[PDB]
């Protein structure tokens, strides 16, 4: 699947310089391109080859070669540079198949922390009129991406019927998560309140909904 | 001006054959460029499938050659992919793209030794499963006095129990893009997905404006437009 070796993850401090390298015996015949991919989007070409760049690519991106190793250097890395970077070239032997690198997750350190935005929704009227009940707890815009989600029935913990995602990066380098609590309309109406507790960097945000 | 658009089935039974088509506008697939197919399994990197030039000449990944076929319809400005004997390893997002011409001999100008993918499609998701498709149940997440944050308020749509991915959500037929956040889906123990889309709007304009979420689930050929009214 992959033919050129890249480091799966590298880090750089905001404003510093990072060199993402791409190595393989397949490289020696053609120029290496670099593609950038933000979460949820198709790749975007950042280096045609040699040191040529398309429109909309800042000058701080550059390409270089040293035999069987191509390199993408980012001088003065910014927050918008956090993405996955893929080198690509053609095999110099045989029918010249296309050769991809494994990809490199770039992390830019020093970005500002953010407390989670928590939105809790009760089961809708139409869902209850259909004998269903689901509580939706939406967590967004927290950085770093470490967060604990916990549910409460009145004041007691509940674990059955809870489906939680792992945190995933948003397009603005912050993180998002979701937790769904599935109950019967009897379980929903037989309690005074339900709570979604969200802990992030030692601090907790708690939202509460009731059959009102 | 060149735009690509993939189209496919979304769900393919194991040992079946995956068939996709990439339509091209603003360019010609009969050119000397290499109109390619790329795929990306969820949580993994890009893998090259094949390419086709002038609508005739083909070149495939050595590891996939035994079951890959790439053809072109020069009259409809399309090129297609056929992958037979599919397994769960073929579950991926499939992109069509365009590579430039090149030389196989070392005797050409410098312009002919590049490889790059400067034009991509949005990509279509393909899942190889024996399970059946299920359309989504869309419920409104109505705004209340606890979904408010002063001047703004949050309302949304619950897209529940569907299979397979993906589901796209727009608001008011795409006229409302500001404040929209469609959360990534959750894979439940039932094997079905669920996600929620939430848009932030002025709390004063709740009763004076209609908000409808547009939920498209192509693997089931279903579109749900659910009106969201205040609680």
């Amino acid at each position: 699947s992959s033919e050129l070796t890249q480091d799966p993850a590298v880090s750089v401090a905001l404003g510093q310089t990072v060199r993402i390298t791409c190595q393989g015996d397949s490289l020696r015949g053609y120029y290496a391109s670099w593609h950038q991919q933000k979460p949820g989007q198709a790749p975007v070409l950042v280096i045609y080859g040699k040191n040529n760049r398309p429109s909309g690519i800042p000058d701080r991106f550059s390409g270089s070669r040293s035999g069987n190793t191509a390199s993408l250097t980012i001088t003065g890395a910014q927050a918008e540079d956090e993405a996955d970077y893929y080198c690509a070239s053609r095999d110099s032997s045989g029918n010249h198949p296309v050769v991809f690198g494994g990809g490199t997750k770039l992390t830019v350190l020093g970005q500002p922390k953010g407390a989670p935005s928590v939105t809790l929704f009760p089961p809708s009227s139409e869902e209850l009129q259909a004998n269903k009940a689901t509580l939706v707890c939406l967590i967004s815009d927290f950085y770093p991406g470490a967060v604990t989600v916990a549910w409460k029935a009145d004041s007691s913990p509940v674990k059955a019927g809870v489906e939680t995602t792992t945190p995933s990066k948003q397009s603005n380098n912050k993180y998002a998560a979701s937790s769904y609590l599935s109950l019967t309309p009897e379980q929903w109406k037989s309690h005074r309140s339900y709570s979604c507790q969200v802990t992030h960097e030692g601090s907790t945000v708690e939202k509460t909904v009731a059959p009102t | 001006q060149v735009q690509l658009q993939e189209s496919g089935p979304g769900l393919v039974k194991p040992s079946g054959t995956l068939s996709l088509t990439c339509a091209v506008s603003g360019g010609s697939i009969s050119s000397s460029q290499w109109w390619s197919w790329v795929r990306q399994p969820p949580g993994k990197g890009l893998e090259w499938i094949g390419e086709i030039s002038h609508g005739v000449y083909t070149n495939y990944n050595p590891s996939l050659k035994s079951r890959v076929t790439i053809s072109a319809d020069k009259s409809q400005n399309q090129f297609s992919l056929n992958l037979s004997s599919v397994t769960a390893a073929d579950t991926a997002v499939y992109y069509c793209a365009r590579a430039p011409p090149y030389c196989s001999s070392a005797s050409c100008p410098d312009d002919y030794y590049y490889f790059f993918l400067d034009v991509w499609g949005k990509g279509t998701t393909v899942t190889v499963s024996g399970a059946s498709t299920k359309g989504p149940s869309v419920f409104p997440l109505a705004p209340s006095s606890k979904s408010t944050s002063g001047g703004t308020a949050a309302l949304g749509c619950l897209v529940k129990d569907y299979f397979p991915e993906p589901v796209t959500v727009s608001w008011n037929s795409g006229a409302l893009t500001s404040g929209v956040h469609t959360f990534p889906a959750v894979l439940q123990s039932s094997g079905l997905y669920s996600l929620s889309s939430v848009v932030t709007v002025p709390s004063s304009s709740l009763g004076t404006q209609t908000y409808i979420c547009n939920v498209n689930h192509k693997p089931s050929n279903t579109k749900v437009d659910k009106r969201v009214e205040p609680k």
